[PDB]
DNA sequence: CGCTGTCTGCGAGGGCCAGCTGTTG
DNA sequence: CAACAGCTGGCCCTCGCAGACAGCG
């Protein structure tokens, strides 16, 4: 089958929290569509930028602000 | 004389 | 670079602008050691020479520059082959150059340079002018949308601000000239009074320009006579850099700590120093303004106080590290647009599309073991047409 | 207060700037917060006024900054400053001077010392004062009445409401100045308790002292070295000076020891004056001229036992000319605190070396024991070789996607366990002692979590040391660690943080911890942080490794614990990777070994 | 048959983090 | 209505104390 979307390369363990995302459906939706790879994957293109921030408040969650 | 290691010596980041 | 900018261009402009003496010589200087030789030896000769007698005029050792310098000045289409005669403009009018044919100024330079700096960042109290707005907005490092407002800074404008005076100007100046043909005026009449500064119509609204980014400076109510700063032929440092994330800044102008502000939190501030405290928060809102963290650790390294340059590394590797850190956490996730394949039944088949793929150089990513890949949507549909020829 | 474009406390308005400003290192804004800076020619002398004055906030190695506050300013007082001397010298030192705000409140929290007295004689306490109106303001106020016993002038205060009329004194700008005149004071009889010619304090030692013994009288107050800096010394030679019988109130078990041995080292009283008052034994409390304890002993709330409670009734019914509180930071927990009252001491001098606690309630130190007699700066001394040069770093190792799997959904506070198991983490840890012990340094392990300390020290084959191993068990561990060549390594807990002098401990790792304990952490570096004996100033003699696990809580906990040690000048660089761990044959190198470890994790619960 | 050392529960406490009210703009 | 204090519950671990059980005479 042909899918158009969006690559996501990162570190093993980020990896392990998208998927958790999409399981969990905290977006509301199963954005994946399709694991590639454990340090690659392929998402639906539209909801890119909702997943952005959603990694941006993990990251934000794990740092101490000063 | 014993040095230290690499990791302590120079930096590890990448950039 | 100055020599980058002359590469760049068609044989037609270069030709007119080897016109007075002053340009030659100009363009004569940037040789870097090996040519300046050459073109002396190829002026007083009349007869095109072979292509290989100056292949072995250079030993054997430093052959590398040889090359270098003959490909630079065949750019510079100083000789031709001619089958390497100079050109019979160039050799004459280089000919006519080798005999033939203050302290206010630098403080105006660094003023008027830094009204401009003062209105690039929101600083109500900057220079106002209609031509320099439209010149910087055009220039690419600033977008306005709305001329009653004024105009904020783009992605680029942020990092033009923490580049040194030095590139920081050369920058403008590279950007204005090729915006210079766009808006009619000649570039060889500006880049050819550029070479003669360092020693009409078109120039008085360049030297108009000049005048406003303090380079020249007449002071006789706009004479004829003009008399360039220092900055138009082409400091010490004040910040503190400390282990737990603080920079003391020694700054009297509003300007470096606008700068400053850009990727820190202001915290105190005294005559001659301002506590500043580089957070996450700040930093990663600076490289989301569009800095990147080598300009920042750049700018705290040059605006290094004399206090920690005897410390090496002057900036505490920790900071440096940090900073970079928190760069590289934003963009954990690498996204990238493209079209995965999957279903792949014709398992040897799947090979030949890898190797179609390939060649055509739109793959980005391939899993063998899963049978798939990942093509940008740009060549999805040549992918898609070979599947369809079949 | 007025605020500039950039979040700015603009100060413009407030202070002028001096002239001769180059010279002058000093900055001093309205909010009271000091900048000195580091490299000026006059840093010495303005360094010791300023730290007396003004509690340091943060000490890089560059610039400097503190605080004023009322009780920063309270112990300016006590040492022999005077308002006078303090504000001249401080516009003398100020190149931008001082706003009026802050001279008035200079001055304000001056005119408060030398009011009102505490006098404790004959097992009574008393309100000394040579004013009788400001005994009789102090009468005015409803829980001052309410505490009292149910020219100068004194009346008596009964001693379980110490602490409520000490804290109210304070609240009425009148402290109780608790100074004991020792040399003057011959109803308690003279020990022999003596220092030895061999045993030399070194300048901040004796600085520490000269503050405590001013003038003939000595002072009261909290005392604060870096971890190794000797603080054991320092307490000893307060004894001496004092010759009276002294309480020494350590820890732990091992804190007695420590301090029974420090006490003959640098001291030359026998052996049999020396006692312990612990739950191991006891070196017959009833007699003996200098009394070593634990807090939990002293403070024990539940009935005590036969054995303990015949000492316990003797310490009542006693009178202490100096009771040397280790670890004072402790001291202003709830129970804790109560072991100053339970005991009768006329001087109370306290040791610690991290003053800060994740509470509110350090402050009250001020009160319960007396002000911050001194404070050394830790990069001073480092750079002298009283302490050795440690490198401390953060070892990032990232999350295992199994186990990352499993943190993100689960919120049960089971998250604890799971990134304290990370295998990459203890990949990191086991390369990191197979490496260390190559090159003959003496590893420490930390973990808070005994069930990730019991994990660890199997799989590696290591000693560990934690809560239920007994007193004679774990000091048998650091005898051998101490001198055994073969014990390496070892692993601790909780219990070991503080107290513990390992002088050749020349690494140390930490594969766990209390949430952002600022105190944990920085006690936890003390233990390495002791003089070595071939140290040389600039060659990172000591190492400090703090794993923690990337993405995860882990991150924000290993940030917030590292505020006081930054603040101190130590830079923790960040290390992302360990280059030759992949040559190495480490444990849980297979997703089976890492599988079976998270099932267990998780069955712990 | 007694005495001392080991080990295992009761009860309490320290230190820190997180929470459902109480309070203020 | 939205937002911030605020003391206590909870959890982790630690300690002293008491009781029973095992080794020794
Ligand atoms: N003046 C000194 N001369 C020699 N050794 C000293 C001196 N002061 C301290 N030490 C040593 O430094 C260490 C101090 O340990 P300790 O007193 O427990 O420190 P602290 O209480 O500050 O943590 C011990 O090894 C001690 O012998
Ligand atoms: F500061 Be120490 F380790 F008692
Ligand atoms: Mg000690």
């Amino acid at each position: 089958n042909v899918l158009k979307g969006v690559l996501i390369e990162c570190d093993p363990a980020m990896k392990q929290f998208l998927l958790y995302l999409d399981e969990s459906n905290a977006l509301g939706k199963k954005f994946i569509i399709q694991d590639i790879d454990d340090t690659h994957v392929f998402v639906i293109a539209e909801l890119v930028n909702v997943l952005q921030e959603r990694v941006g408040e993990l990251m934000d969650q794990n740092a101490f602000s000063l | 004389a014993k040095e230290r290691p690499i990791w302590l010596r120079e930096s590890t980041v990448q950039g | 670079n100055l020599q980058e900018f002359l590469g760049g261009l068609s044989p037609g402009v270069l030709d007119r602008l080897y016109g007075h003496p002053a340009t030659c010589l100009a363009v004569f200087r940037e040789l870097p050691s090996l040519a300046k030789n050459w073109v002396m030896r190829m002026l007083f000769l009349e007869q095109p020479l072979p292509q290989a007698a100056v292949a072995l005029w250079v030993k054997k050792e430093f052959s590398k520059a040889q090359e270098e310098s003959t490909g630079l000045l065949s750019g510079l289409r100083i000789w031709h082959t001619q089958l390497l005669i100079l050109n019979p403009i160039f050799r004459q009018n280089l000919r006519i150059a080798l005999l033939g044919g203050v302290p206010s100024l630098d403080k105006y330079a660094e003023e008027r340079w830094e009204v401009v700096l003062h209105f690039m960042v929101g600083s109500p109290s900057a220079a106002v002018s209609q031509d320099l707005a439209q010149l910087l907005s055009q220039a690419g490092l600033m977008k306005s949308t709305e001329p009653g407002e004024p105009p904020c800074i783009t992605s680029a404008g942020f990092q033009f601000l923490l580049l040194d005076t030095p590139a920081q100007l050369w920058y403008f100046m590279l950007q204005y000239l090729q915006t210079a043909q766009s808006r009619g005026m000649d570039l060889v009449e500006i880049l050819s009074f550029l070479f003669q500064l360092s020693f009409s119509d078109s120039l008085l609204n360049f030297l108009q320009h000049l005048r406003e980014f303090g380079l020249v400076f007449q002071r006789k109510r706009k004479s004829r006579r003009y008399y360039p700063t220092r900055l138009a032929i082409n400091q010490p440092g004040f910040i503190v850099v400390e282990t737990n994330y603080r920079l003391y800044a020694y700054t009297e102008s509003e300007l470096q700590i606008a700068l400053i502000a850009l990727f820190s939190e202001m915290l105190y501030r005294f005559p001659n120093m301002v506590v500043a405290q580089v957070t996450r928060e700040s930093v990663q809102q600076a490289i989301a303004s569009g800095i990147t963290a080598q300009q920042i650790i750049h700018f705290l390294r040059t605006r290094a106080h004399p206090v920690m340059l005897k410390q090496t590394p002057v900036l505490p590797p920790t900071i440096t590290d940090q900073i970079r850190l928190w760069e590289l956490e934003r963009d954990r996730l690498r996204f990238t647009e493209g079209v995965l394949y999957n279903q792949f039944l014709s398992q040897v088949d799947f090979e030949l599309l890898l190797a179609h793929a390939r060649e055509l150089g739109v793959l980005v990513f391939e899993n063998s073991a899963k049978r798939l890949m990942v093509v940008t949507p740009a060549g999805h549909s040549d992918v898609k047409r070979f599947w369809k020829r079949q | 207060t007025k605020v500039d474009e950039y979040g700015a406390k603009d100060y413009r308005l407030q202070m002028p700037l001096k002239d001769d400003h180059t010279s002058r290192p000093l900055w001093v804004a309205p909010d009271g917060h000091i900048f000195l800076e580091a490299f000026s020619p006059v840093y010495k002398y303005a360094q010791d006024f300023l730290v007396a004055i003004a509690e340091p906030v943060c000490r890089p190695t560059h610039v400097h900054e503190y605080k004023l506050t009322a009780y920063s300013l309270y112990a300016a007082v006590s040492v022999g400053l005077q308002t006078s001397d303090i504000t001249e010298y401080l516009r003398k030192l100020s190149k931008t001077g001082v706003p009026d705000g802050i001279m008035q409140f200079i001055k304000l929290c001056t005119v408060s010392y030398g009011k009102v007295k505490l006098v404790l004689k004959h097992n009574r306490y008393f309100v000394e004062s040579c004013h009788p109106d400001v005994i009789q303001h102090l009468l005015q106020d409803p829980v001052i009445r309410e505490c009292r016993l149910r020219q100068t002038v004194s009346f008596e205060v009964k001693q379980e409401m110490i602490e409520e009329l000490q804290k109210r004194c304070i609240h009425l700008e009148y402290p109780l100045l608790a100074e004991y005149d020792f040399r003057n004071d011959s109803v308690n009889p003279d020990i022999n308790i003596d220092l030895k010619p061999t045993a030399v304090l070194r300048p901040y030692q004796e600085k520490s002292l000269r503050k405590m013994f001013g003038n003939g009288r000595a002072r009261s107050g909290v005392i604060v070295l870096p971890c190794g800096a000797g603080k054991s010394l320092v307490g000893v030679t307060a004894a001496c000076t004092v010759r009276k019988r002294c309480l020494v109130l350590g820890n732990s078990a091992v804190s007695v020891e420590q301090w029974k041995a420090q006490f003959k080292m640098w001291s030359t009283i026998d052996d049999s004056q020396i006692c312990r008052f612990t739950s191991d034994a006891k070196d017959k409390p009833i007699g003996c001229s200098v009394a070593i304890s634990t807090y939990s002993m002293l403070g024990h709330t539940t009935k005590r036992s036969w054995e303990a409670e015949r000492v316990m009734e003797w310490l009542k019914t006693q009178e202490w000319g100096l009771m040397i509180l280790d670890e004072v930071h402790t001291i202003p927990a709830k129970m804790f605190r109560r072991v100053l009252t339970i005991v009768q001491a006329h001087c109370k001098l306290g040791l610690t070396a991290t003053l800060v606690r994740e509470d509110d309630k350090i402050v009250d130190l001020n009160f319960l024991i007396g002000p911050k007699l001194y404070e050394a700066n830790w990069m001073e001394l480092q750079n002298n070789g009283y302490i050795a040069k440690v490198q401390c770093a953060e070892v990032w190792c990232p999350m295992s996607p199994e186990f990352y799997r499993e943190y993100v959904a689960i919120k049960t506070k089971k998250r604890i366990l799971l990134y304290t198991m990370n295998p990459n983490k203890f990949r990191a840890c086991q390369f990191l002692i197979k490496f260390h012990e190559r090159r003959n340094d003496k590893i420490i392990v930390f973990a808070d979590n005994v069930f990730a300390l019991k994990e660890y020290a199997i799989r590696l084959n290591k000693p560990y040391i934690y809560g239920p191993t007994s007193q004679g068990e774990r000091m048998q561990i650091l005898q051998n660690f101490k001198h055994n060549p073969k014990i390496n390594t070892i692993f601790i807990s909780k219990v070991g943080d503080t107290s513990f002098d390992l002088p050749e401990a020349n690494v140390l790792i930490q594969i766990s911890s209390h949430g952002g304990s600022r105190r944990q952490e920085a006690q936890r570096l003390g233990r390495v942080l002791r003089a070595k004996k071939g140290m040389v100033a600039e060659e990172y003699n000591a190492f400090f490794y703090s794993l923690v696990s990337q993405d995860t809580q882990e991150m924000a906990y290993s940030t917030k614990r590292q505020r006081f040690l930054v603040d101190q000048g130590y830079s923790f660089k960040v290390i992302t990777k360990l280059a030759g761990m992949e040559e190495e044959d480490l444990a849980f190198s297979t997703k089976e070994e890492q599988q079976q470890l998270l099932q267990k994790v998780l069955a712990a619960t």
